[PDB]
RNA sequence: UCUGAGAGUUUGAUCCUGGCUCAGGAUUAACGCUGGCGGCAUGCCUAAUACAUGCAAGUCGAUCGAAAGUAGUAAUACUUUAGAGGCGAACGGGUGAGUAACACGUAUCCAAUCUACCUUAUAAUGGGGGAUAACUAGUUGAAAGACUAGCUAAUACCGCAUAAGAACUUUGGUUCGCAUGAAUCAAAGUUGAAAGGACCUGCAAGGGUUCGUUAUUUGAUGAGGGUGCGCCAUAUCAGCUAGUUGGUGGGGUAACGGCCUACCAAGGCAAUGACGUGUAGCUAUGCUGAGAAGUAGAAUAGCCACAAUGGGACUGAGACACGGCCCAUACUCCUACGGGAGGCAGCAGUAGGGAAUUUUUCACAAUGAGCGAAAGCUUGAUGGAGCAAUGCCGCGUGAACGAUGAAGGUCUUUAAGAUUGUAAAGUUCUUUUAUUUGGGAAGAAUGACUUUAGCAGGUAAUGGCUAGAGUUUGACUGUACCAUUUUGAAUAAGUGACGACUAACUAUGUGCCAGCAGUCGCGGUAAUACAUAGGUCGCAAGCGUUAUCCGGAUUUAUUGGGCGUAAAGCAAGCGCAGGCGGAUUGAAAAGUCUGGUGUUAAAGGCAGCUGCUUAACAGUUGUAUGCAUUGGAAAC
């Protein structure tokens, strides 16, 4: 009543979830740091992490795009 | 699958197989409806339904046809162009065993049907076993060769008495048929066209 | 990922196929996109009445044929036309 | 088999019903008795068929004399 | 070029209104009697009830370490896979519980979106690092397993160098749009990639083909959203709604959006039917009807929803995932009592419910699907074979001769006679069917692969293309089918009805008793209506009875009815909304008519044709209806 393919897929996606959760938390903390101490330097890090996640497919590329756009809007408004 | 009392049925309907072999007989020359209640009154004034049913039964017993086959053929013919009173007659007469009878190689229609079922008959370019194939004038229906030597072949090859609408080329038993039978060749046993209307009502 | 393939509309002990442009994931004998042409295994000669116009359009669009379909295109010579149009 | 109690006419001459038996009702309507609107099929289940019948026996469930 | 049949029944008798019943089709049918075979098709309508048992999605060693086996003195060669990794498991298969609404059909807008593999085109595929499966050892156990410490490999993972083009912004231009608002630059800033495998040649260096990878580009398919119109019953359901309606900022979603959030307002729907209740998957279509349309949504096909019940989420291009995961509930089962296992509405099959609906099967041989270069592998999808007269179609129980009449039965027109009845007996003949013998396909009139020849790109080699040869592959299958093959009418007929509608009558028995009945109605001691027999009639491997649907029924009347006396004019009036409405001119063109275009999936219906011995059936070509847009007509 069980399939080796299904079991192996579960065992793989556990590790994949761990790694992807780590990356997403890193992105969250970087964007939070940017918003906390707004500075044009942190926007670059936000860009890098969002783009890397969007390529890897962990995050939706359109969400990465909207994050970039809204952070740039905040920066342009403040400067 | 057919009745075994063709004498009784011929005496009831009043019409034999166009030769009166089942009416002349060798006894009593009886031409009355069968059963004890045969010589009674109330002869005419048959209802419309009664006479339609009697005529239909005569038609579909003249060839040994099941009523369901009759409905099938009528549903086939009905859709075409228009008034097919010249087409459905050919349709009804185009039976293979019927064509064998009018060919003259069997004593009786159902005997010809038995021979057809047993496989002593050929076709234009194939062989036929089922005694219901619809034929069209032009097919060379050549008879078998191993059936020409059977102890009962004399009356079969005595086909010189033949209908004009089946052309054999006598002594060659080629037995094709052109010049479709007319109402003259379809005698007064059943010559009516409101059986068509009865099947129009009872069959859409 | 449309795929020119066959589709059965015969009866018991008598198949009859139709070459048709259809998606990969849709079941056999289902919904299709464009019809190419019928086929009878026992048609002796001219077994595949091919279209040669919308079939070429769909392979130009990027349809992936099957083994039997490629064979049918081959005897008539549609594979030559496809390859030379590619070139 | 449902929860409805109906008055049903036994179609035959003589019966083996013993106030407690399993029968198989079909549709029908006897005109004489008001309220009766069903019949009992004879000789299909616990109820015995109608012997001593050679005419129209196929309706009453009687074995062919042979 | 469509195209429609009626009869019985209220009365002493007649005409009309009017209800009931019948003559015709049809089914996922069931039952009684009977029963020989073949070609197609269908076969849990009830308990979305519970399930024993066996199968239903895997594949790749040409991604990677290791291990095992067979050979070999060794170096090594070949085979196999527990594990990591990639792809697929979201397809395919089933069921119709739920759902009265953008669920579905149709037409559209997505300036408000996504899309892996596939198609076209365009740049790169350089260099490092840390780990963990497998394994080793220990603890805990009968085992499932689990925990702890070390050892490894990559196309697993994480950095870095580099952007042809990408994404997000800045500067001003272009062309603008339908209001938000889109489209294109020239320059600039910021951000951003990966992986090699197989083989050939080359002493080497190097070069090359191919598969694959990263970043793009083009389409196409697929998924999602919004809107107009169409789509059940009920007023013996009159108010419903507080994220409900609207505005501002932000968040979230592929996307717009009270989808969410904080603030400010009170609106939104509803007699042209909200809301409530009941019921139901919708559609193409099936059956019926002359038509308008009535009815069921068999099989199959499109779409939706579900997977014991109820929630949540990971991976992923795509799931909130039938045979993946977590939690709760209910139930069943195992235990060595600590703990566990389970979801047949997948294929067969069991119990139960029911009037009732089948093998606990064979093969991947073709078609399709997934992985793979191929070898191939997997495929209860699929193709066959069983069972069942379930329906349509087809063939059989024989043929010729044969008494102005065998026997028996029934009537006797009280000797005679009829009738069954050429029916029978008897003489010859055939073998569809049945039993032996010989031969024996169609599907595989395809094909994948491998040695060859030729062309064909690049060329220094290998792969792709066409022709020939080969392995060539069958569950059905020694099957369909064929032949002068032995025997032989031998192996095969039931069911209903007979007073009228409705084709078809006598006797015996009973005597308002026993019984029949679709309707009128038969039975009270002379019954053609009951029971039996004989005879006859209607069908026939089927025939009757039952249930449901349509017609006939103009009997809800738009086509197509009525309201003085037969059912039906409110007791009458004032009357809002609605319906209808005098004459002439002008404009527009919402109705109306007409031309072009797109679409209305396939199958089904009708017409033609081909193939099964013809048919049923299969295939093939043609064949409408509605919607939208655009262009005209102006009579109403
Ligand atoms: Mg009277
Ligand atoms: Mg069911
Ligand atoms: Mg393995
Ligand atoms: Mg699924
Ligand atoms: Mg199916
Ligand atoms: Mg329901
Ligand atoms: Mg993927
Ligand atoms: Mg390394
Ligand atoms: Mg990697
Ligand atoms: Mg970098
Ligand atoms: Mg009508
Ligand atoms: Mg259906
Ligand atoms: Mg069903
Ligand atoms: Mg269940
Ligand atoms: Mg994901
Ligand atoms: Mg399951
Ligand atoms: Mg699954
Ligand atoms: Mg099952
Ligand atoms: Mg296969
Ligand atoms: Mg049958
Ligand atoms: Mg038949
Ligand atoms: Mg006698
Ligand atoms: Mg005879
Ligand atoms: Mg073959
Ligand atoms: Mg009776
Ligand atoms: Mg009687
Ligand atoms: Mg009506
Ligand atoms: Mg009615
Ligand atoms: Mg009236
Ligand atoms: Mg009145
Ligand atoms: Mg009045
Ligand atoms: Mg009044
Ligand atoms: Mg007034
Ligand atoms: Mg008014
Ligand atoms: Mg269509
Ligand atoms: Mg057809």
């Amino acid at each position: 009543a069980n399939i080796k393919s299904n079991e192996k897929r579960l065992r793989q996606n556990i590790k994949r979830n761990l790694n992807n959760k780590g990356q997403k938390t890193k992105l969250k903390t970087n964007v939070k740091n940017f918003h906390k101490e707004i500075n044009l330097d942190n926007l670059g890090n936000v860009y890098s992490q969002a783009d890397r996640l969007a390529r890897k497919g962990i995050i939706s590329t359109n969400r990465a795009r909207r994050l970039k756009s809204r952070n740039v809007a905040v920066l342009n408004k403040t400067q | 699958k057919y009745t075994g009392s063709i004498f009784k049925r011929s005496r009831r309907l009043g019409f034999s197989l166009l030769e009166n072999n089942k009416e002349f007989s060798k006894g009593k020359k009886r031409k009355t409806i069968p059963g004890q209640h045969g010589n009674r009154f109330r002869s005419s004034t048959m209802s419309g339904y009664a006479q339609q049913l009697q005529e239909k039964q005569r038609m579909q017993y003249m060839y040994g046809i099941t009523d369901k086959q009759f409905r099938r053929l009528f549903r086939l013919v009905l859709k075409q162009r228009g008034n097919l009173a010249v087409n459905l007659f050919r349709v009804l007469e185009s039976r293979l065993d019927n064509i064998v009878y009018r060919m003259g190689f069997a004593p009786t229609r159902r005997s010809a049907r038995q021979l057809v079922n047993h496989g002593h008959v050929l076709l234009n370019d194939r062989t036929v076993d089922t005694p219901s194939i619809i034929l069209n004038p032009g097919d060379k229906v050549r008879l078998k060769a191993k059936t020409i030597k059977i102890p009962i072949v004399k009356a079969a090859s005595e086909s010189g008495v033949v209908s004009p609408f089946v052309e054999t080329n006598n002594k060659t038993f080629e037995g094709t048929y052109v010049r479709f039978p007319e109402r003259s060749e379809l005698p007064a046993g059943i010559n009516e066209s409101y059986v068509v209307e009865w099947y129009k009502r009872l069959v859409k | 990922m449309v795929k020119i393939r066959l589709m059965r509309m015969g009866r018991v002990h008598y198949p009859t196929y139709r070459i048709v442009a259809v998606d990969s994931r849709v079941k056999r004998d289902g919904k299709y996109i464009a019809l190419i042409g019928h086929l009878n295994p026992a048609l002796k000669e001219n077994k595949c009445k091919i279209d040669e116009a919308v079939a070429l359009e769909w392979l130009n669009k990027g349809a992936k044929p099957t083994d039997t379909v490629r064979s049918l295109f081959s005897q008539t010579g549609l594979w030559k036309k496809f390859v030379e149009s590619k070139k | 088999t449902n929860g409805f109690e109906v008055l049903t006419y036994i179609p035959g001459e003589g019966h083996n019903l013993q106030e407690h038996s399993v029968t198989l009702l079909r549709g029908g309507r006897v005109k004489d008795l008001p309220g009766v609107r069903y019949h009992i099929v004879r000789g299909t289940l616990d109820t015995v068929g109608v012997e001593k019948r050679r005419q129209q026996r196929s309706a009453y469930g009687a074995k062919k004399p042979k």
